[PDB]
RNA sequence: GCGGUAAUUCCAGCUCCAAUAGCGUAUAUUAAAGUUGUUGCAGUUAAAAAGCUCGUAGUUGAACUUUGGGCCCGGUUGGCC
RNA sequence: AGGGGAUCGAAGAUGAUCAGAUACCGUCGUAGUCUUAACCAUAAACUAUGCCGACUAGGGAUCGGGUGGUGUUUUUUUAAUGACCCACUCGGCACCUUACGAGAAAUCAAAGUCUUUGGGUUCUGGGGGGAGUAUGGUCGCAAGGCUGAAACUUAAAGGAAUUG
């Protein structure tokens, strides 16, 4: 069942965006074959290679 | 043949690398392994970030070669890639097949579904052989938004990318879309960031 | 018509042949 | 492959594609030949001598360094043997599995394994006499087989 | 009144496309069979035979109508249709249909010096559909067709005037007779030449050149 | 066992240029093989090819292009005067325009028609289209 | 792939490739140049010896044989070439 | 090389084989063996005279149900004797 | 025609095995085609364990089981209905459950 | 092919792949022609002017058309990185 | 395969067909027969891979030895008084 | 022909069961089952798929061997070795997917590289019966094995798949 009212509402509730968030930098665990992999392609990124245990 | 400001500018690195895109699948076969980068331990092989932004600017660069708009099909079949082919639609021309395809699409034209691309984009081409094998039939482009271990037969133009995550499918569309609309009348300014962000393409639950 | 039994029966039409040839013979 | 048999190994030994070798080896070929004949004179088989010169040494190649093989070595100072040494390990083959079966009668499959072995003795002891090595006659009587392996 | 449906069918009823090169050089697929009637006004058909069918039922044999057809102007086009029917009429009908929607072009050459219109084929081909397989040899001027009649009739339609035929396996079977002979005269441009070993620009479509004039609204 | 390269060689060509690879690796490299594509190639058959050179026997690397229906071998290596050239082609060349039976003779190995036009003769090696 | 270099292969594909199946075949072995704490002598050796090499002072072992390559005596000092 | 040698110095293998393998054949072996002069009434012949020794009234096979009214003959030059038909409607008379 | 790719049994590279009895109707049949059963039972059953435990000294001390590898023919299989005939596309499968 | 006098005298000439150069018939239902479209400063479409490259069925069949897209547009300019001519 | 009460098949009349001063029938052979097979068959299930291995005659059998370049003489489509 | 003969068990006995049974079933039970020395030489002796060689597509699993990880693991904390994990690799038994290709189809990575017909070689077949019979030869104590027709008779016999 599809009617317009239903459609209307679901483009109103589907364009709503939560704000700034889930994106900001909050200090990424940039591997370091691919910190390797961006230097070889030569561009700028918060250095932050970790290392896990085993 | 394209100028150098195409190349891949650390903003689109940064947020390509927050949605985690560059990691791949455990096991790669023979038509994917141009995109391989040397495997993690434990498996998760990664992939070249740079050539899956270089095959997103040749998709985004057919794209808008068409020249309507409305005749561009984008299948989907994953609720991961509804949300990211309605917006898809809304700021392209795209006509969507988003939940079933409804087989006999683009042969039966009796059907109710019947459509008559120039173009199709999938976002998986293991989700949704079924358009790309019925398209085998009627000439249709094929444009996937593949992943390491993801069918490649009649995939004509594919594009590396994660397909077990969400924000990596979504922003995947989100920069074909941005680069589409960049390649026309209408993101003249290439420098500026498009005004919107990804999180809407991401699909929400529930 | 079995091959096995029509193969046993001609095996006995075989020694039978053979024996009332021996006579003669 | 296997020729009497049903394996498809390749197991080759791969030379170098260097035909003149090998850059590190600072012995003179001559010195290399007594060596060669001391070993012989010892009482070793060509096969022999190569693996224990490679070995002990660095000769890579009896052929690279001196300017002909190990065996032509041999025939060159008197002495090679009568029987080349691939056809003597069958014949010493075929003894034993000779001797092995008039002890044990029912082995038919030591048996098989004779005639296999008779057979490539038969194939290789024909190229023989074709390239005038034996004598032409010259037979494995399998009768007298023994003495010639002594 | 006839309502397109397809892109392709838009562009041929507005007078775009004018002949059917197009459609065979971009391999165009063909849906509508008023496509190939506009494109070919002088498209004759022609029927090979119609074969009556059983399927067993839980009572009595339902019992069906299979006809073959032949279409083709003597221009070097072809179309050869199977279609069952419950009505041999109707038979007749949605296989000339299906013979219309399935022409395929041919490619004629000399036995020949380079004299005169390619009466012969450029090469040899053969097709094979079930067991059959039916070999075309190309033949000097006057040979005409040397083949069985109902392959001699489709090399007719095809405009082949001097060929040889060789079929080997059940030829008594003749849909997969006259489909092995459907397939070895369409390899015909499958085949490579030297004569076509040169570059071309590759054009485009005219469904992009008038992609505006498509998809009404 | 081995018993002819050049079919060898011929086959792995027609195998390539089947599943379309623009290349081939060739083993063993007779200069037999080596004359026969050196015809393919003056027609046009095939491009540029390499000889690898091992101490042994010798590899081959080819660059096709898209353009050989079926490169083949006649064994055995029948004798063919000048009267049977023409049944030989039209045995094995799909026309008459095109195709070449690549010949054996005391001039060397060369074509049918060349081999026409210097009016001599040999053994068949095989075909060309 | 259609189109690859066949002429020219990846260093790493002809180096985990067999020793017979690459483009010019070679060996993977090698000789070593190896110093037995005996004495004063450099004994050059196989790498799959095949056999219980020895020098004239240490006269006892100084590589044994295995499958493959020879396993050296425990206490030598080993250099390549 | 599917079956059949193919050297250029092995004819006499290939003839022979078709030489063994002719015999399969059913008219080559008849006319080789010569059964037409040997076990055959007429020796070879496309005709022959005979004598009526009397008339014979066959019954058809199935699924026919008829009687075809031939003649029993015993031939001149090989004593054999046959049925031989008699057809047309009628001709029973004429033949005694 | 061929029904399975695999005759029936499971034997490549031998060309013999072993015959082995039937549990049930004692038939001979090769111990790779033989279907086999595991049968893990325990030593009374579900319902007995109460009054079998309240009347036994050793308390509650290991509840023994009996373990024996039954062997069926094909024939006996299809009658108590082991196997269960499936399918032409289903039997390709070999899951146990 | 041409007549005796010039003329060519041909049911049309076809299209040919270029990945493998096989010609592209006209019941090859399964091959694809995709256009690029030409691309000036500020990347803009341009529209009209397109790169061509025509895809037979069988090279689309076996999975391997994209490869082959990623050696022509290297060929051509199109792309920077994305094909490798050695392995 | 027709013939058992409407026989488009028998015995006849009419009409029609084919070849024609010629046309049927019998036997043999050739093509059809890629159903004898070099060209050119088939062998999992249609007839047909010896139970398996050795082995003589027979058939078949890796690569390699003068390549390339230059100079001259000189025949042919014709291309233009 | 000797030894041995526990079990099972052609023949047989005996109980039933039947319209009948000398069939199925129950209980016994000679030959046999086992072994030695000799015979036989046949099986749905099957993968119903001859052997050798090359190429053509992807995957994981396993066996034997090897190569390479500052991999894990034990006994002295951890050495060596051994076992396990990962990646190669050669050879092997196979398996999974698909249809490039093949096939009448079932299906087949060989049953592909076949009318675009030729890598080498051996064996066999020519509609179904008669018939693996008669006869001749050879081998065998025997049972039989190898070789092996014809007269005459028939328009089908057959293979794979569809519907009922
Ligand atoms: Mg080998
Ligand atoms: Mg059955
Ligand atoms: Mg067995
Ligand atoms: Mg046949
Ligand atoms: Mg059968
Ligand atoms: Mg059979
Ligand atoms: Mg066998
Ligand atoms: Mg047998
Ligand atoms: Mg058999
Ligand atoms: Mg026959
Ligand atoms: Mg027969």
């Amino acid at each position: 069942i599809s009617f317009k009212l239903q459609e209307e509402e679901r483009e109103r509730k589907d364009q709503y965006v939560p704000e700034v968030s889930a994106l900001d930098l909050s200090r990424l665990n940039v591997d370091n074959q691919t910190s390797d992999l961006v230097k070889s392609l030569g561009l700028k990124l918060p250095l932050s290679v970790i290392n896990v245990s085993a | 043949s394209l100028p150098a400001t195409f190349d891949l500018t650390p903003e689109d690195a940064q947020l390509l690398l927050a949605a985690n895109t560059h990691l791949g699948a455990r096991n790669v076969q023979v038509h994917q392994e141009p995109y391989v980068f040397n495997a993690r331990p434990d498996g998760v092989h990664v992939i070249n970030v740079g050539k899956t932004w270089e095959k997103l600017v040749l998709a985004a660069r057919i794209i808008a070669a068409i020249p309507n708009p409305e005749d561009v099909v984008a299948i989907s079949s994953r609720t991961f890639g509804q949300r990211a082919v309605l917006k898809f639609a809304a700021h392209t021309g795209a006509t969507p097949i988003a939940g079933r395809f409804t087989p006999g699409s683009f042969t039966n034209y009796i059907t109710r579904s019947f459509k008559e691309p120039r173009l199709v984009i999938v976002t998986d081409p293991r989700s949704d052989a079924q358009a790309i094998k019925e398209a085998s039939y009627v000439n249709i482009p094929v444009i996937a938004l593949t992943d390491l271990d993801s069918p490649s037969e009649f995939v004509d133009v594919a594009i590396p990318c994660n397909n077990r995550g969400k924000h990596s499918i979504g922003l995947i569309w989100y920069l074909l879309a941005r680069e589409v609309l960049r390649l026309r009348g209408a993101l003249v300014d290439r420098t500026q960031p498009w005004s919107i962000m990804p999180d809407l393409y991401f699909y929400r639950d529930p | 018509m079995r091959a096995k039994w029509r193969k046993k029966r001609t095996r006995r039409l075989k020694r039978k042949r053979r024996k009332v040839r021996a006579r003669s013979k | 492959g296997r020729m009497h048999s049903a394996g498809k190994g390749i197991s080759s030994s791969a030379i170098p594609y260097s035909r003149n070798a090998p850059a590190w080896f600072k012995l003179s070929s001559e010195s290399v030949i007594e060596q060669i004949v001391k070993y012989a004179r010892k009482g070793l088989t060509p096969s022999q001598i190569g693996v224990l010169l490679r070995d002990a040494h660095g000769v890579t190649q009896a052929r690279v360094i001196t300017g002909n093989k190990i065996m032509r070595i041999l025939k060159s100072n008197g002495l090679a043997p009568e029987i080349p040494e691939d056809l003597y390990y069958l014949i010493k083959k075929a003894v034993s599995v000779r001797k092995h079966l008039e002890r044990n009668r029912k082995d038919k499959d030591a048996k098989f394994r004779l005639i296999l072995i008779e057979s490539r003795i038969h194939r290789l002891a024909r190229y023989y006499r074709t390239v005038a090595v034996l004598p032409p006659n010259w037979k494995y009587e399998s009768a007298t087989a023994s003495a010639l392996v002594n | 009144g006839w309502v397109p449906v397809t892109k392709l069918g838009r562009l041929v009823k507005a007078g775009k496309i004018t002949t059917i090169e197009e459609i065979f050089l971009h391999s165009l697929p063909v849906k509508e069979f008023q496509i190939i009637d506009t494109l070919l006004p002088g498209l004759q058909d022609e029927v090979m035979n119609i074969k009556p069918v059983q399927k067993q039922t839980r009572a009595g044999q339902r019992t069906r109508f299979k006809a073959v057809v032949v279409v083709g102007d003597s221009n070097g086009h072809v179309g050869l249709g199977i279609k069952t029917a419950k009505e041999v009429a109707g038979a007749i009908r949605a296989g000339i249909i299906i013979a219309k929607l399935s022409v395929i072009p041919i490619r004629r050459g000399y036995w020949g010096t380079n004299l005169g219109q390619p009466h012969s084929l450029a090469t040899k081909t053969t097709g094979k559909c079930g067991s059959v397989t039916v070999r075309l040899i190309p033949a000097p001027r006057g040979s005409g067709i040397v083949a069985s009649p109902a392959v001699k009739k489709l090399l007719q339609l095809a405009g082949v005037e001097d060929v040889y035929t060789q079929s080997n396996g059940k030829t008594r079977t003749l849909e997969n007779t006259l489909k092995a002979a459907f397939v070895a005269i369409g390899n015909t441009y499958g085949f490579l030449t030297p004569n076509l070993w040169a570059e071309q620009p590759l054009p485009v479509s005219p469904l992009d050149i008038y992609s505006d004039e498509a998809s009404a609204q | 066992t081995r018993s002819s390269v050049l079919a060898d060689a011929l086959n792995a060509i027609n195998n390539a240029e089947k599943t379309g690879k623009r290349q081939v690796l060739i083993r063993p490299s007779s200069k037999v093989i080596i004359k026969f594509l050196q015809v393919m190639q003056k027609h046009g058959y095939i491009g540029e090819f390499e000889y690898i050179d091992d101490h042994r026997s010798g590899k081959i690397v080819v660059q096709l292009n898209g353009r050989l229906n079926k490169c083949g071998v006649i064994s055995p290596r029948f004798n063919v005067k000048i009267g049977d050239i023409e049944k030989w082609t039209a045995n094995l060349l799909p026309a008459r325009q095109f195709g070449y039976v690549i010949l054996t003779t005391s001039a060397g190995i060369m074509d049918h028609e060349e081999a026409r036009r210097k009016h001599v003769s040999g053994k068949i090696l095989g075909f060309v289209y | 792939v259609l189109v690859q270099d066949l002429l020219h292969p990846t260093a790493a594909s002809e180096a985990r490739k067999h020793k017979l199946k690459t483009l010019v075949q070679g060996p993977r072995s090698y000789f070593l140049d190896v110093k037995c704490p005996g004495c004063l002598n450099i004994t050059t050796v196989f790498s799959h010896a095949q056999t219980a090499v020895t020098c004239e002072s240490c006269s006892t072992i100084l590589c044994t044989p295995t499958g493959g390559k020879a396993k050296l005596s425990e206490g030598t000092s080993f250099r390549r070439k | 090389g599917k079956g059949k040698p193919r050297g250029l110095n092995s004819a006499r293998k290939l003839r022979v084989h078709r030489r063994n393998n002719r015999w399969a054949e059913n008219n080559y072996k008849k006319r080789l063996l010569g059964t037409a002069f040997k076990s055959s009434p007429f020796g070879g012949s496309s005709h022959a005279k005979g004598i009526v020794l009397e008339k014979l009234g066959i019954e058809s096979k199935q699924p026919n149900s008829a009687i075809r009214k031939c003649v029993r003959v015993q031939l001149i030059k090989n004593g054999k004797k046959v049925t031989a038909f008699v057809p047309n409607d009628g001709c029973l008379n004429f033949v005694d | 025609p061929k029904k399975r790719a695999s005759n029936g049994r499971n034997k490549k590279g031998r060309g013999h095995v072993k015959p082995v009895r039937c549990v049930n109707c004692s038939k001979s049949i090769p111990k790779d085609k033989a279907i086999k059963r595991m049968a893990i039972r325990n030593i009374v059953e579900a319902a007995a364990v109460r009054d079998l435990s309240e009347a036994s000294v050793y308390p509650e001390y290991a509840l023994p089981k009996t373990y024996n590898k039954l062997h069926y023919c094909v024939s006996c299989a299809i009658h108590a209905r082991i196997v269960r005939v499936r399918s032409r596309e289903d039997r390709k499968n070999r899951a146990p459950p | 092919m041409e007549n005796d006098k010039g003329q060519l005298v041909e049911l049309y000439v076809p299209r040919k792949c270029s990945a493998t150069n096989r010609i592209i018939k006209a019941d090859d239902h399964a091959s694809v022609q995709i256009n690029v479209a030409k691309v000036d400063e500020e990347g803009r479409a341009i529209p009209g002017e397109y790169v061509t490259y025509a895809l037979s069925g069988y090279v689309r069949s076996r999975g391997e058309s994209d490869d082959s897209l990623n050696r022509l547009a290297q060929n051509d300019g199109l792309l920077k990185n994305v094909w490798s001519y050695s392995r």
